[PDB]
């Protein structure tokens, strides 16, 4: 290694750190599994604290937490705003409904797990996971964007 | 705590008091230790530039009393 | 700075053409708020002060309103801009060339006449009461109140009017 | 003056040559009289500053209240247009030919 | 020069911005993230259809009411002047013809929205 | 006017600020008030064609004050022929029109 | 006189009063949802709007249609009962009281004293933790959201009865055609009543 | 030392801006039982900075449908118009000292409406659109009164000078005989801020984000930065406008610390109220500004015509 | 308070104003003198400059009347440097 | 006028701000004709000396004119000095 890949290192966990320290997650709720999202930005365990800020807009949006079961009828319509996000963008994939399907995993009617539409990021298993579960799995996104590489890897192309 | 919210009001209010102070101080830097001069009419901006040209150095905030004369 | 205003009424005479070559409402009511801007910055060169901010803030509640007008009755699928439309553009072009050999011209025929860019500068400010004190235009538009309220009374009597009658239009 | 009076009238003669030649939207058309309302109040205005004419500083606030209701009376006149025809356009402004 | 100055370096500082913004950042242009926004479903029409204005005459009322305005604010030099009672009759009727006009207005229903 | 109303009734709604020589706020004395007073009161009760002819002198110098047509001019040919003759390395301007005079008072 | 350029004019109408042809509906359509903080997430409400005037509401649902009744015919009784949590699932144990009542109806059975003592306590905690989410988000979208922070730490409180009673949160699938699967944890009541005597002040406050 | 003096001016106005994103969200934090930014340095006070960096390393959208000139340009008059606000303040000397100073607060707030509506006609998407419209009726409903409430109090100013203010109230706040203009101009100038309970433009429960909704990455930045700007902006106006700081001659800073005390009270209340009220629905706050404020403005305004004629209170030219 | 404030403040704007007034003499005669040393300054280039000019009057009225006309702005300045004369035009206006 | 009482109770109830609006427009127009110190606005406007008072030349028949500015004669300003 050198100083200019030391420097790259550097910027790398800056960038990281922004990123991780400003999670935007799109307003954007399926079912019961919604609920618990909105326990988690309730006062106890506040995920604004940690910089997390529900934005309505796409646009304005980082994450998108699927919470709740993904139907045929609105599959087209959460991958229109999957795509309508800027990248860097990530998505969390909660309960077992989002994740697989769960209970109603073999209905006619309903997505056998969002990451048929979606890639996923982070599996918060549940159903529903507690608030306390979700914001675990958060936690865990934030260092899974900690271990972004990007600029190390630009720097050895 | 409440309290807690107070490390960015005082830097919000350190930064609020910075524009007031600094330009009251750089006008005294750059007008001779003075207030800047205003000029609301044009009989006050005539003074200026008597001001200016009796100082010998082309600047109006250079005074010139009694031993000038 | 002695090319200051005439560089101004440039300004203005290009907002002018722009709104003459009538793109959608929309870049014309932008047109005309640049344009009033420019034209704040002319009273503004001359020694105004008064004038020039009211005309600016008229227009930019006048433009405000056209806006929403246009939003809702003058507007199409693809509304048009300067660039849109060959046309249209080659007569911008066209007429900004048309601006410069203009006043090329009557540089050489006259020197002194409507153009004189050699003076430019020297011709802006010709008299100033040196060691005046009421002096603003604001002092001179303040006179309707005292010294011209005939001018104040049909002001006002035309906007007294004016809502009986925009009433009047509008109703069904 | 003598080079900001002529770029004035000239930006008079514009804007009312953008009046006297219509395209679709009549609402273009009433953008053009307030460009013409604004050439005409610099040119006022700035005759006044030229020759400190004081008492003359009303009449440009003038030139402009009745420009506002002048522009008012053609708003109002375009709803009623829109209204008839669901477009400001001037060529469905023709049952009169007969 | 110096509002001059200090007004190129605010349009200075907003401009570097922008192209920052635009020029940093990893790109991935594809039509579905460009498309416009309309809350997961594609738009039925273009956004550049007429949208009617229910507020119409409210708006141009306010195209007078700002020249009337206009008219006002010359006051502060006005009460300089040695025409007390003149000035103070102007202004007082000025501004009663106003109000008059919003109460005409006011109770012909033209400050109630269209349906 | 068509109708003198204001000269039968004795008042003046508007004719008291028709030119320049007129009332200005403060005594603010507008450009070229004394041209415009002296071309007035000589073409005062000898009607517009009679004032055309005999008071032309008067509205010449006012027409000059106004527009500086003459002026201008004449300003114009002595810079162009300063700048012809520096050119030619045969005039030199002096301290005071160089930005290093001694200023008064 | 008539001429080739004027064939075609007609006389103008006796009353200057033209008939023109009917003029175009031109009404604005929207997608109001379902990604939409009003819309719950899954309603694809289509607008008809002039201005924003609403003409016409049409509500597409089944976003959210996952063959519930379907899968119910697959299952045993109990088998079932979950699914009844995760119907109105901000009211999860009024849900599974109204399945358990139609079982035990036809069952011919009923549940004994303490279990419908039970069931009566928490359905009305229950109506609380509903009419909590109803009032302070419709209050949210009418743009004041303090109420749903203040709320929703009562709902957190509420929670726990529920955890404590089945060991979940929210589908507890506690309340079953029979009676409920286990009795109070001994001290239950007692942490009930502590937040029942606050309760009315916190209402007082909204 | 000009150069020196507006950096001095406009990096602290930035970090105060920065900061009262971090004072909001956690004053309503704490107001919600809740505790806001406490991760992100200490107290939260790196929270900003990260927010910042995020925004301007994210891919900024490129619509197919906008028109692309202006959906460049309103941001950046955003944020260059709210800076030019600052220049002419007297705190209790101005960077710029304008003898209209307040007629140039009007024209420039004035022209910080295109910067909404332009934006979201450009982004050429339904619910930009409706937010330009709600901008379009937000401006009706405030502007017919702001600047007749702010003619009354300067007939006892006696003239546009902002500087001049600070002498005017040398020995008592225009608050005491101004109060009622005072109310009506502050609630006019949370609506000129499009700031809750009149946070129409954007209001998201309805048109999702409106007029910044197709908006991302750093273009998205300025408007929020100008909007927080602004905030602090209206708020020290406020302050110099009815609250006059102590001044005295020898003491500048005095003034410059008192300005910047009851400006960050003045700012919290913005805050304070965000957190306490519903939002009006838009044709109401049309009601409000024109068959409330205005008849009173209107009587108000004969009143301070009157009250210095009839008490021999004109105030000096100069 | 108001009232009585700007009462007091009525009485020291009338100092002031009464102030220029006994120094307003002082600088007319100032001023006269400057203008008309200004005018001087411009005759002698003008002898100088248009010496080999023919038909040119060195020093030659544009008007008809022999009553004094004051100079304008861009006579006074019209010889001098582009500064002197742009701190004429914009010298007050520009200053903030 | 028991018959307008009513009236304006009812309107002070719920129409406050109208009867304010109304009351303080009449109390405009009737304090200037009923106040002592409203002379005193327009001489406190003539005594401001904006312009150069300028001399007039001594002919011998002014007993009126002060002849320099301590003079007795002349309009005293007192009047303001203790208003
Ligand atoms: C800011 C810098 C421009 C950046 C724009 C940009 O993002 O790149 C788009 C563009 C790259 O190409 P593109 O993205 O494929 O063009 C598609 C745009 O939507 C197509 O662009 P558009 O839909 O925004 O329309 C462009 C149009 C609209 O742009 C404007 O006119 C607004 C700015 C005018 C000022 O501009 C013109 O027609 C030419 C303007 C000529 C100057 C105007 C002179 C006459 C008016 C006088 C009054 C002055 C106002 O550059
Ligand atoms: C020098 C001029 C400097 C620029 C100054 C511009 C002044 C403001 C412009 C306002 C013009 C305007 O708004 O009219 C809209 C008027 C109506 O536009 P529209 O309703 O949207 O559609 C018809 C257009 O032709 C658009 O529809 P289109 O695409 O179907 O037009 C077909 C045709 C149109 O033919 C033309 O190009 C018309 C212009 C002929 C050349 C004139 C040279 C300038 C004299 O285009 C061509 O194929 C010929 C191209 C080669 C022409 C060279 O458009 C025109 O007729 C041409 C406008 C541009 C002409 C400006 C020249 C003004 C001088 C006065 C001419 C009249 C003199 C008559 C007495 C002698
Ligand atoms: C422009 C503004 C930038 C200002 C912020 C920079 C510091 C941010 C990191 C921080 O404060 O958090 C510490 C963080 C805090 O730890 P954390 O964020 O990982 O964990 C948080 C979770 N709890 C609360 C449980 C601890 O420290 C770290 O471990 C991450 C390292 C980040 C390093 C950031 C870059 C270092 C500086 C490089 C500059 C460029 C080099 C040029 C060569
Ligand atoms: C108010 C805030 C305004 C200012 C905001 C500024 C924030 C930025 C702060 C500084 C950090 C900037 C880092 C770049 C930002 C991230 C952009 C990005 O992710 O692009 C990734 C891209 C991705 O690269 P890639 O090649 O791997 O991707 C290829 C294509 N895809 C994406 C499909 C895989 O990487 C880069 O282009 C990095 C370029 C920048 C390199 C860093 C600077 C060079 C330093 C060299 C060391 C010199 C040593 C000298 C001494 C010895
Ligand atoms: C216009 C330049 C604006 C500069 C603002 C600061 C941003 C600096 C970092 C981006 C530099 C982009 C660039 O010019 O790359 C060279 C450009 C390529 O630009 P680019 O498409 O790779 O820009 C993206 C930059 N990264 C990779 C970091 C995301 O190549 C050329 O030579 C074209 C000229
Ligand atoms: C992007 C667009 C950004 C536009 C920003 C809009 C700002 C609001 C509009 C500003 C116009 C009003 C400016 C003004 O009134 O300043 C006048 C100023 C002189 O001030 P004054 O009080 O009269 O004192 C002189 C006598 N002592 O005059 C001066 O000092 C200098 C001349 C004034 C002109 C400055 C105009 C602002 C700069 C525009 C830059 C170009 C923008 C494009
Ligand atoms: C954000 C940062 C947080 C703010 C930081 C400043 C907080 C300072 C806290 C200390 C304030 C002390 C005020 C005294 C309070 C105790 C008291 O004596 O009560 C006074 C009065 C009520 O008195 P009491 O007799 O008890 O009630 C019956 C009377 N009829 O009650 C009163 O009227 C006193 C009112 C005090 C108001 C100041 C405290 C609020 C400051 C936040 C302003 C809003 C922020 C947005
Ligand atoms: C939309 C923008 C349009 C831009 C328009 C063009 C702007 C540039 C203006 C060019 C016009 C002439 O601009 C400039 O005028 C000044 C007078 O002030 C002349 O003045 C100078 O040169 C001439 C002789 O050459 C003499 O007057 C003298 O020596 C000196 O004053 C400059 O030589 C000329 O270059
Ligand atoms: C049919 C509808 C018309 C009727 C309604 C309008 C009624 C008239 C109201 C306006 C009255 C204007 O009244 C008029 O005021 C001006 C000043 O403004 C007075 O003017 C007087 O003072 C000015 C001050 O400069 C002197 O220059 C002037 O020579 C002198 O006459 C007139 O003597 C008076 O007649
Ligand atoms: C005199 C003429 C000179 C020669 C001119 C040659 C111009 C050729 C330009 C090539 C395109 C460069 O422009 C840039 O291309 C990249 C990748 O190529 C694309 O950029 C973006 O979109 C694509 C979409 O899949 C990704 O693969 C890419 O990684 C991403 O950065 C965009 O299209 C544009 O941002
Ligand atoms: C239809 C519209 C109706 C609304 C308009 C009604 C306007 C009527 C206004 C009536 C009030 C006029 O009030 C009038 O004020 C002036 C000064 O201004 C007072 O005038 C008094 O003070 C002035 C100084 O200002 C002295 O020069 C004067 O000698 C003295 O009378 C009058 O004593 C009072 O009567
Ligand atoms: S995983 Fe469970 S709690 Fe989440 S949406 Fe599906 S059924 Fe509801």
């Amino acid at each position: 290694r050198s100083r200019a890949e030391y420097v790259v290192t550097k910027l790398d966990d800056l960038i990281n750190w922004a990123r991780r320290s400003s999670l935007w997650p799109m307003t954007f709720g399926l079912a019961c599994c919604a609920v618990e999202m909105m326990h988690m930005a309730a006062p106890r365990y506040d995920m604004d604290r940690f910089g997390v800020v529900f934005r309505a807009s796409p646009r304005q949006a980082d994450v998108m937490i699927v919470a709740g079961t993904l139907t045929n009828k609105m599959a087209p319509a959460l991958r229109k705003v999957y795509d309508q996000m800027p990248e860097p963008r990530y998505v969390v994939s909660m309960g077992s409904c989002a994740n697989g399907g769960g209970y109603y995993h073999y209905s006619y009617s309903v997505v056998r797990g969002c990451d048929r539409i979606v890639p996923v990021d982070i599996y918060v298993p549940g159903c529903p996971p507690t608030a306390e579960a979700l914001l675990y799995g958060i936690l865990q996104l934030q260092r899974k964007i900690k271990r972004e590489q990007k600029l190390k890897i630009w720097y050895r192309r | 705590m409440w309290f807690e919210i107070l490390p960015g009001l005082a830097i919000m209010g350190v930064c609020l008091v910075i524009p007031g102070v600094s330009t009251a101080y750089i006008h005294k830097f750059t007008n001779g230790g003075k207030e800047k001069r205003v000029a609301r009419v044009q009989y006050q901006w005539y003074l200026m530039e008597r001001d200016r040209r009796i100082s010998g150095v082309n600047r109006y905030y250079v005074s010139k009393g009694l031993e000038n004369i | 700075m002695n090319n200051y205003i005439f560089v101004l009424s440039s300004l203005f005479l290009v907002g002018c053409l722009g709104l003459a070559l009538k793109p959608s409402p929309i870049y014309g009511g932008l047109g005309l708020i640049v344009s009033g801007f420019v034209g704040c910055l002319m009273v503004l060169g001359f020694g105004g002060s008064f004038l020039g901010l009211m005309v600016f803030l008229i227009y930019l509640g006048g433009m405000l309103v056209v806006f929403g007008y246009t939003t809702a009755m003058a507007t199409e699928e693809y509304p048009e801009t300067w660039g849109s439309n060959w046309l249209i553009l080659g007569f911008l072009v066209l007429g900004v060339i048309m601006e410069v050999f203009l006043i090329c011209v009557l540089n050489y025929y006259d020197e002194v006449g409507v153009i004189n860019l050699d003076g430019l500068g020297d011709w802006l400010m010709y008299e100033v009461d040196d060691v005046g004190v009421m002096l603003e235009g604001g002092i001179g538009v303040a006179a309707m109140y005292s010294c011209a309220t005939w001018m104040m009374v049909v002001a006002g009597w035309s906007l007294f009017a004016g809502i009986f009658i925009i009433i009047e239009i509008t109703r069904d | 003056m003598p080079s900001t009076f002529f770029n004035l009238t000239m930006a008079f003669s514009l804007s009312l040559l953008g009046t006297l030649m219509f395209r679709s939207h009549l609402m273009s058309t009433l953008l053009c009289l307030e460009g013409m309302v604004l050439s005409l109040f610099i040119m006022t205005s700035v005759t006044s500053l030229n020759s400190n004419s004081m008492s003359s500083m009303p009449i440009p606030i003038t030139i402009l209240v009745f420009a506002a209701c002048e522009a008012a009376v053609g708003l109002a006149l375009l709803v009623k247009v829109s209204n008839t025809y669901g477009t400001d356009y001037v060529q469905n402004l023709n049952l009169l030919q007969c | 020069m110096n509002l001059y100055t200090v007004i190129f370096i605010n349009i200075l500082l907003s401009l570097t911005l922008i192209l920052v913004a635009f020029w940093l950042p990893q790109m991935n242009l594809y039509s579905e993230k460009a498309n416009p926004y309309e809350c997961g479903f594609d738009p039925t029409s273009s956004a550049r259809l007429p949208f009617s204005m229910k507020f119409f005459l409210v708006a141009i009322t306010f195209l007078l009411f700002d020249l009337e305005i206009a008219l006002l604010l010359p006051l502060p030099w006005a009460i300089q002047t040695i025409k007390t009672s003149t000035m103070m009759i102007m202004a007082f009727i000025l501004v009663t013809i106003l109000s008059l006009g919003l109460a005409y207005e006011w109770t012909q229903k033209g400050l109630e929205w269209t349906e | 006017p068509f109708l003198d109303i204001q000269k039968k009734l004795g008042i003046s709604l508007d004719r008291h600020f028709m030119f320049l020589s007129a009332e200005q706020p403060y005594k603010n004395a507008a450009r070229c008030h004394a041209f415009e007073k002296e071309w007035i009161e000589c073409a005062h009760g000898i009607g517009g064609t009679r004032a055309k002819k005999e008071c032309k002198i008067e509205f010449d110098d006012f027409e000059e004050c106004l527009l500086r047509y003459k002026t201008m001019r004449r300003m114009h040919d002595i810079k162009k022929q300063r700048e012809k003759l520096m050119k030619e390395g045969k005039y030199t301007p002096p301290p005071h029109h160089s930005g290093r005079e001694e200023p008064r008072p | 006189y008539p001429s080739k350029e004027t064939a075609h004019w007609k006389p103008p109408p006796w009353n200057d009063v033209d008939i023109l042809k009917e003029k175009a509906v031109t009404n604005m359509t929207l997608n109001f949802g379902p990604q939409h903080p009003a819309a719950h997430g899954v309603l694809r409400l289509v607008l008809e709007l002039s201005g924003e005037m609403v003409r016409k509401c049409d509500p597409h649902i089944g976003l959210l249609h996952r063959g519930t009744e379907k899968l119910i015919e697959y299952k045993t009784y109990l088998q079932a009962l979950p699914y009844f949590d995760r119907l109105d699932y901000v009211s999860m144990m009024c849900n599974e009281q109204a399945y358990s009542i139609a079982v035990e109806k036809l069952l011919n059975i009923q549940p004994p004293p303490r279990a419908q003592w039970i069931r009566v306590l928490f359905g009305e905690i229950t109506r609380i933790l509903n009419h909590i989410m109803a009032v302070t988000t419709h209050a949210l979208d009418i743009g004041a959201m303090t109420p749903f922070f203040w709320m929703f730490e009562e709902r957190e409180k509420m929670f726990e009865f529920y955890e404590r009673v089945s060991g979940a949160r929210m589908h507890a699938a506690y309340i079953r055609p029979g009676g409920v699967h286990q009795d109070l944890p001994l001290g239950l009541l007692d942490d009930i009543y502590e937040f029942s005597k606050n309760f009315s002040l916190r209402i007082d406050e909204v | 030392m000009f150069f020196i003096n507006i950096l001095t001016l406009l990096v602290p106005i930035l970090i105060a801006m920065a900061f009262l994103t971090l004072v909001e969200r956690k004053i309503l934090g704490y107001m919600q039982l809740r505790k806001g930014p406490n991760i992100v340095g200490p107290y939260g006070i790196l929270q900003p900075f990260a927010d910042a960096m995020k925004l301007f390393m994210k891919e900024p959208m490129r619509p197919l449908t906008t028109s692309m000139s202006l959906f460049i340009i309103a941001p950046t008059l955003s944020l260059t118009l709210a800076l030019s606000l600052w220049v002419p303040l007297p705190m209790p000397h101005p960077l710029i000292n304008l003898n209209l100073g307040i007629l140039f607060i009007l024209a420039t707030s004035s022209l910080s409406v295109y910067s909404i509506l332009w934006s979201g006609w450009a982004s050429n998407s339904k619910y930009s659109l409706f937010g330009a419209l709600r901008a379009v009726a937000q401006t009706i409903s405030y502007e017919v009164t702001m600047a007749i409430i702010l003619l009354s109090v300067l007939l006892m100013n006696g003239s546009y000078s902002l500087q001049t203010l600070i002498t005017t109230q040398e020995h008592m706040w225009l608050l005491l005989p101004a109060w009622p203009m005072a109310m009506m101009w502050f609630i006019s100038t949370l609506a000129e801020t499009n700031r809750a309970p009149f946070d129409l433009t954007e209001g998201e429960s309805e048109l999702v984000s409106g007029f910044n909704v197709e908006y991302a990455a750093g273009p998205f930045a300025l408007f929020f930065m100008a909007e927080y700007t602004n905030i602090i902006l209206m708020n020290a106006l406020t302050t110099i406008i009815f609250l006059g700081p102590l001044y005295y001659i020898n003491l500048p800073e005095l003034y410059s610390t008192n300005f910047m005390m009851e400006a960050l009270l003045l700012s919290s209340t913005f805050l304070w109220i965000r957190a306490s009220y519903p939002r009006f629905r838009y044709d109401q706050l049309m009601h409000l500004l024109w068959k409330n404020f205005l008849p009173l403005t209107l009587a108000l305004c004969m009143w301070h015509i009157s009250l210095p004629i009839f008490t021999a209170g004109v105030p000096p030219y100069m | 308070r108001m009232m009585r404030w700007n009462q007091e403040r009525r009485r020291l704007l009338i100092e002031d104003l009464e102030a220029r007034i006994a120094l307003m003499p002082l600088f007319q005669a100032e001023k006269d003198r400057r203008t008309l040393q200004i005018l001087r300054e411009n005759l002698e280039e003008e002898a100088i400059i248009m010496k080999d000019v023919p038909n040119w009057k060195v020093g030659e009225s544009v008007f008809h009347t022999t009553r004094w006309v004051p100079p304008l702005i861009g006579e006074m300045y019209g010889l001098r440097t582009k500064e002197e004369m742009s701190n004429a035009n914009f010298g007050f206006t520009w200053y903030t | 006028a028991g018959r307008i009482s009513a009236f304006l109770k009812n309107a002070w109830a719920k129409e406050p701000v109208l009867v304010v609006s109304f009351s303080v427009w009449g109390l405009a127009i009737i304090m200037p004709m009923i106040s002592p110190y409203t002379k005193y606005a327009s001489m406190i406007n003539k005594a401001t000396p904006y312009n150069y008072p300028v001399p007039v030349r001594d002919d011998g028949n002014m007993p009126d004119v002060p002849s320099h500015p301590q003079d007795p004669l002349g309009p005293s300003l007192d009047w303001l000095k203790n208003l």
